[PDB]
RNA sequence: UCGA
């Protein structure tokens, strides 16, 4: 499907969604994006043991 | 060229930086000024090593040169120049590599990254009031300016200690009082002259000598001001912080960089005042433009420093007690305290770090590490959420992908692939103009230093382009001001170079990452900076093209420079001549230790009568191929679930890797032995050694040590080694049963070097290194053996196996080959992965690399596919389901396509014959063979060595350690009933003297006894509590009689 | 070297070396050179104020020739989308200059919620991509 | 919510009136009761310099690569001028030049001192230094006496 | 520093 709205890594969530997945690909802009959730969802994890 | 940091940071320090150090330590003065002590610096030696690169590393060496520098000593009244070269110090060279040798390790030195000198703005809330602006001008070296201000327009200057009035400090350096409401709004500065009075030029240095220093003096209030911001060697601003402060404030005077201006005070003052008026940027602390990283030109420059001020208090106190004349100005300069500032800076900080040389994915990673940490970063405990999160100012300089997960998440990032470091210690990142919406690719690009956020219009390199035309899209997506939008092609400005500049060049290896998580991105960035150099490594069918650049740029690969022919090749060198002494000869290391345990051979390339180019492969390296670097194999695989087999995780491989020597690698131990020099009597290296007869002396050429080529298992002999006892405190059991069959013991003690266990291999190096050969030798050694075994490790069950989008797994069954799958050609299947894992990991490009691969298989062409793309849907799945039709065109193979299904055949069962209900994806996968191997896991222990206060067993492999039973253990034990259990293991299996010999004895004899004794961690505690003045005893609460019992008697 | 939106700064001198200058007198001259010509707009009434200068381009205005009747008042503002006659749209907002071809300076209009706090004045110029105004609201 | 602007231009207002409700929050605010329609006009707006003054007043038309504004740059209290190889101007206001100025740099006994060796038969010592600063009835000279 |  669609992967969502993703958002800022202190938590503004921006206009620009991410109409594509990772069967289609995504773009050098979407790729950015996506890494900021997985940066926070990463140091979230080591802070939550 | 990828490692730029490194080779021109020495550089500049070899010509800029040794250069700016000696010329402001110079000249000095003595207490009377009878003679003055100049160097010059810019004539320096810096003569021929001692040892070799490859001398260094096996004699216990480093690779260093000595520093010579022209010294003239003048005196003032008598007229006499005293010129001669004085030794300064040890300097370690950077090899051609891009590291050193310390002690024989090789070690590299990692980029700190810390926040750039210059004056910083924030506002602050510190409660539920009004709006606070605050300032902190960092200078490079020195003591802080940090003005606050305060409500009801109270501007304060804090010099640590507590704050004072804006007029004291701005009075006490010089000032008048229409100088300063000349170049201020003046009317905000009236609220804070009325409540601090209007002192004069000499009616503020006695008040700001009483807050700081709390009898004032009018001299002691101008010498404690000038010390802090403008006495010379100790206040720097640095070369970028004069760069940083023309900038903010907007100074028209430069080229200071020695003194503290005090009109750039002023400039700070007036620009937090129009804070308040609605006017003027809030400085980041997180933005790469305010952050700054440092290399080996720069570290290096402040251990000198250092180093040299302890030198200034030996060079003054030599020219005032010895108050004669006719001295060598050689015996005034004392190279030991800057040795030592050297040594310690290499080998005993933080910073210097180990090298990783599994490798040479890893050796050029290594040195491109962007760490926060070091002294003068940041620390473990004071990182927040807020450091470790991705800037927006981050796209193309910082990985985002490559950062280690656990402890350091977000504190040790990696460079990207197109970064630059410039002189000013700023990551630069290169683009292509666009002029009326066409790119000009035609020029160089612009390396803009990260001043396109609020300025420039920046779009990546995924836009459609045309034939120098124009750009196809409509709509290019762009970035502006930290925010995404999505503007007109005709208004932007510039573009990226590449669709690899945000990753990294470890990350870039991995085929398909846009269709991948970035979470699991993460993880295969990892395991490809850990797999071992196998015997015979295999290029990858789906690599991404950028390995070739990866494997020269490591160091490791023999380039030709010549452009000559070839005449003559053996496995140990290439002799080639030069055309338009002509005999070059290029040497092959062949199976040298490194420093992770593995391999460093190299094998020849090229044959006798070629042409080459400079900048041709002539011999590659362990874990490198032709031209391209190759980690890993292609072999067959297939996602089915076997019976258990490949459950959580788990991998299923096939017999046929392991007598192949697939996944097959060399691992080199090194050990150490070393004959000491006993007080009782010298240590030799004998081969008569007491109480070990032919079964282990049968290696040794009557010296004690073995011989070159023998095979050694675990438990023999390398070096024997016997130790002279001086006890004489025989037991009578012991007199009387030598007594009865005689044979008196000698006075000498077996402590030869024996193998570990689980160890095995060949021995190839027996190298001693003895007194009065050639070579240094630590105090207290007679004689320094060092032995070389290597080993050929195959792959078996229990190694951890992993592929580049971070599939990793355990082996758990090697099945024949009559067992495993079989394809409908009568091809078995090597791996049988787990189809499990694949749609919640979202790990969609491992099927899109092997349904590629298996298309490369057939066919024979080796595809080089560049991530990040083209056509949406017409690149990925068009591009794999039709190549794969091309190789279903062939009259031999038919079955390799299928119409109803496309990524899919039909696949055979190997031990009933029968082909399964549903068809199987199969393909090429390229696995790896990581170094968490099953040999090194293995750790047993029935009873050892113990500890030296608690008497508890100790913990480690290597020195034979037992597991800790830590305090989560006890609370699922006491969760439990058992009881008995919980006091067994507290008891008789540690801290206890007593008991754990009753404890060995009642299995031997097969009586076990309850009861154990007081253990002896108690006992420590009791001691201890008593020591500080507390008196604390146990006593009993029997009938009549309350008593303090004897714990330790 | 200057940046795109300050312009043209060039140097000169007035005078040589080695002269008798008078005291109170000019020494050095730079001028400020315009990259595209028109119509200087948004005059400061008081003096000392002096930041930006407007120059409004041939580009900055639209000319729009209708045949059938100009229907426009002095002052007002026209925005897009609406019909001024049965048979034309409109394609660009803005301001309307003279009063048969009507020109038309672009604008784009802004809405501001009622109680927001805004940190722009009344005849000031601006920049590309500053801050105007502080727009608050409940979520 | 931060609302930035796309063109550049003159501001104007429609249906918009400012309010100055002062209170001890952040004490620089201004709110509208009545939001309206807040529009920007369209044309290139170049910054100026705050020493700088604009010689072009209201409507007056302009030419491609004419002036603009102009720079007035007055040092006062200076006569005389002199430059041989810098970037920043200099002006002096003040020059004194005496008759039978002869230095010389003979000073082979003890630190390097230049004797002022004038036509009057007398050997002046330059007290002063080339590089410090001079106050009012300072030493700039000794001369040696032999008596 | 690196694995879970």
């Amino acid at each position: 499907g669609m992967r969502g709205l993703m958002a800022d890594p202190q938590g503004e969530i921006i206009d620009l969604p991410i109409k594509t997945n990772f069967r289609e690909g995504l773009t050098v802009t979407e790729y950015v994006i996506s890494s900021y959730g997985a940066r926070k969802g990463l140091v979230d994890t080591a802070l939550r043991t | 060229d990828l490692i730029e940091i490194q080779h021109a940071s020495f550089h500049w320090f070899l010509e800029e930086g040794l250069i700016e150090e000696l010329n402001s330590f110079s000249p000095i003065s003595d207490y009377t000024g009878k003679l003055e002590l100049h160097f010059l610096g810019k004539d320096y030696k810096l003569k021929q090593p001692k040892y070799d690169v490859d001398e260094s590393k096996r004699r216990d060496a480093s690779y260093s040169v000595q520093m010579y520098v022209p010294t003239r000593l003048i005196n003032k009244e008598t007229g006499e120049i005293k010129e001669q070269e004085v030794f300064i110090g040890d300097l370690p060279l950077m090899t051609e590599r891009g590291t050193f040798i310390i002690n024989g390790a090789e070690r590299v030195i990692v980029n700190q990254i810390v926040r750039s000198p210059g004056v910083y703005y924030k506002k602050e809330l510190d409660k539920n009031g009004r709006r606070t602006y605050s300032a902190s001008l960092i200078p490079n070296r020195g003591a802080w300016l940090k003005f606050e201000t305060d409500k009801n327009g109270l501007v304060y200057v804090r010099i640590k200690t507590r704050k004072l009035s804006a007029q004291v400090l701005l009075k006490a350096i010089g000032l008048s009082d229409n100088e300063i409401l000349d170049s201020l709004h003046p009317e905000f500065y009236q609220k804070t002259l009325d409540k601090e009075g209007n002192p004069t030029e000499e009616e503020a240095l006695v008040e700001l000598y009483k807050k700081l220093r709390p009898p004032p003096t009018v001299s002691g209030g101008q010498q404690l001001l000038e010390s802090r911001f403008f006495d010379p060697k100790r206040y720097d601003l640095g070369r970028v912080g004069r760069y940083k402060l023309n900038k903010k404030l907007r100074l028209n005077e430069a080229d200071t960089t020695r003194v503290l201006t005090p009109q750039d005070i002023l400039a700070a003052i007036n620009y937090l005042i129009n804070l308040e008026f609605d006017v003027g940027t809030t400085d980041d602390i997180d933005h790469l433009g305010n952050r700054r990283v440092r290399s080996v030109g720069e570290l290096l420059q402040n251990q000198i420093r250092v180093g040299l001020n302890r030198l200034e208090r030996i060079i003054r106190e030599r020219m005032t007690v010895s108050e004669s004349d006719a001295l060598t100005p050689a015996s005034l300069v004392n190279p030991k305290p800057l040795v030592a500032a050297i040594k310690e800076f290499f080998g005993s900080s933080q910073l210097s770090q180990f090298m990783d040389q599994t490798n040479p994915l890893a050796e050029l990673t290594h040195k491109r590490r962007i760490s926060a940490l070091g002294p003068g970063g940041l620390t473990r405990e004071r990182a927040g959420f807020a450091v470790r999160d991705i800037h927006p100012s981050h796209h193309g300089r910082i990985c985002p992908v490559e950062t280690p997960e656990g402890p350091n998440a977000g504190l040790i990032g990696s460079l990207a692939t197109c970064a630059r470091v410039n002189d000013y210690g700023f990551i630069e990142t290169p683009y292509f103009r666009v002029e009326s919406g066409r790119v000009r690719k035609d020029l160089d690009p612009v390396y803009l230093t990260a001043d396109e956020e609020d300025d420039m219009r920046v779009a990546p390199g995924d836009i459609p382009t045309d034939e120098e035309g124009n750009i196809i899209g409509e709509s290019v997506p762009i970035r502006y001001r930290q925010e995404f939008s999505t503007t007109s092609p005709e208004q932007v400005d510039y573009v990226a170079v590449s669709p690899v500049q945000i990753i990294s060049v470890a990350t870039s290896m991995i085929p398909f990452l846009e269709h991948d998580d970035a979470n699991r991105a993460l993880m295969g960035s990892n395991m490809q900076r850990q797999a071992v150099p196998l015997l015979r490594p295999e290029r990858p069918l789906v690599g991404t093209g950028l390995e070739a650049q990866a494997a020269r740029d490591s160091g490791m690969v023999i380039v030709s420079r010549t452009h000559g022919i070839v005449t003559y090749v053996d496995a140990t060198e290439i002799r080639v001549q030069p055309h338009s002494g002509e005999e070059i000869v290029y040497p092959i290391q062949k199976y040298q230790r490194s420093n992770q345990d593995t391999c460093l051979n190299q094998r020849p390339l090229v044959y006798a009568g070629e042409d080459v180019v400079p900048g041709q492969v002539l011999a590659d390296g362990s874990a490198t191929e032709g031209g391209e670097l190759a980690l890993g194999q292609n072999i067959l695989v297939a996602y089915m679930p076997w019976e258990g087999y490949n459950y959580e995780d788990a991998i299923l491989i096939s017999e046929r890797l392991v007598y192949d020597d697939v996944y097959t690698s060399i691992h080199i131990e090194k050990f150490e032995i070393e004959a000491r020099q006993t007080k009782l009597g010298p240590e030799e290296i004998t081969r008569e050694i007491p109480n070990v007869g032919e079964d282990a002396l049968r290696n040794l050429d009557e010296h004690g040590i073995i011989r070159i080529g023998a095979w050694v298992e675990s438990g023999d002999i390398l070096v024997g080694k016997v130790t002279p006892k001086g006890e004489a405190d025989q037991p009578p059991e012991e007199k009387l049963l030598r007594a009865i069959f005689g044979e008196k013991a000698r006075d000498v003690r077996d402590n030869s070097l024996r193998v570990p266990n689980g160890e095995k291999g060949r021995v190839v190096d027996v190298r001693v290194f003895t007194r009065e050969k050639g070579d240094e030798l630590p105090p207290g050694a007679n004689m320094v053996v060092r032995i070389y075994v290597a080993q050929k490790r195959k792959i078996q069950v229990g190694d951890k196996m992993a592929g580049r989008h971070g599939n990793k797994g355990i082996i758990s069954r090697i099945l024949p080959i009559e067992d495993m799958p079989y394809l409908p050609d009568g091809r078995p299947i090597d791996i049988a992965l787990n189809p499990l894992g694949v749609p919640s990991r979202m790990n969609v490009g491992q099927v899109f690399e092997c349904l590629l691969g298996w298309a490369g298989e057939n066919l024979g062409v080796r595809f080089k596919i560049t991530p990040f793309d083209m056509y949406g849907e017409e690149a990925s799945r068009d591009t794999v389901h039709g190549l794969l039709e091309e190789a279903s065109q062939r009259p031999n193979k038919d079955w390799v396509f299928n119409e109803n299904h496309p990524g899919k055949i039909q696949v055979f069962d190997g031990r009933t014959g029968e082909p399964f209900d549903r068809p199987i994806t199969v393909g090429q996968a390229y696995m790896l063979k990581l170094v968490h191997l099953v040999d090194d896991k293995i750790h047993a222990r029935s009873t050892g060595p113990y500890s030296l206060v608690t008497q508890q067993p100790l913990g480690g492999k290597a020195q034979q350690g037992g597991q800790r039973f830590g305090e989560m253990e006890v609370w699922a034990l006491e969760a439990y009933g058992a009881a008995y259990i919980l006091q067994e293991l507290l008891t008789v299996k540690s801290d206890d003297m007593q008991g754990r010999n009753e404890a060995l004895n009642a299995i031997v004899k097969g009586k076990s006894i309850p009861r154990p004794g007081t253990p002896e961690s108690f006992k420590v505690l009791m001691r201890e509590l008593q020591s500080l003045g507390l008196d604390i005893a146990a006593h009993k609460v029997q009938l009549s009689e309350d008593g303090e019992s004897a714990d330790a008697e | 070297e200057s940046d795109p939106l300050g312009g043209a700064s060039k140097t000169r001198l007035l005078v040589q070396d080695g002269d008798q200058i008078p005291p109170g007198a000019v020494v050095a001259r730079t001028e400020i050179q315009c990259k595209e010509a028109g119509t200087v707009r948004g005059i400061k009434e008081g003096q000392e104020s002096i930041r930006r200068v407007l120059l409004e381009r041939a580009a900055d205005r639209l000319v729009v020739d209708l045949p059938s009747a100009p229907e426009v008042k002095p002052g007002q503002l026209l925005v897009a989308g609406q019909e001024l006659v049965p048979g034309v749209k409109l394609e660009e907002s803005g301001k309307v200059l003279e009063i048969y071809q009507l020109v038309l300076r672009r604008a784009r209009p802004y809405r501001v919620s009622p109680g927001a706090v805004l940190h722009i004045e009344d005849g000031d110029l601006v920049q590309r991509g500053d801050n105007l105004v502080l727009l608050v609201f409940e979520r | 919510k931060d609302v930035a602007g796309d063109l550049a231009g003159e501001v104007l207002f429609d249906r918009l009136v400012p309010e100055e409700k002062t209170d001890r929050q952040g004490n620089t605010t201004r709110i509208a009761q009545r939001g309206g329609l807040v529009w920007i006009l369209s044309g290139e707006v170049y910054n100026l310099p705050p020493g700088a003054e604009p010689v072009v007043k209201n409507d007056e038309q302009v030419e491609v690569g004419s002036i603009m504004a102009e720079t007035k740059l007055v040092t006062n209290d200076g006569g005389v001028v002199r430059l041989v190889s810098n970037r920043e101007i200099e002006i002096i206001t003040a020059s004194v030049l005496l008759d039978q100025a002869q230095v010389k740099l003979e000073s082979s006994g003890g630190r390097e001192q230049y004797v002022i060796y004038t036509a009057d038969k007398q050997r002046f010592l330059l007290k002063a230094a080339p590089g410090t600063k001079v106050q009012n009835h300072s030493i700039v000279a000794e001369l040696i006496d032999d008596r």
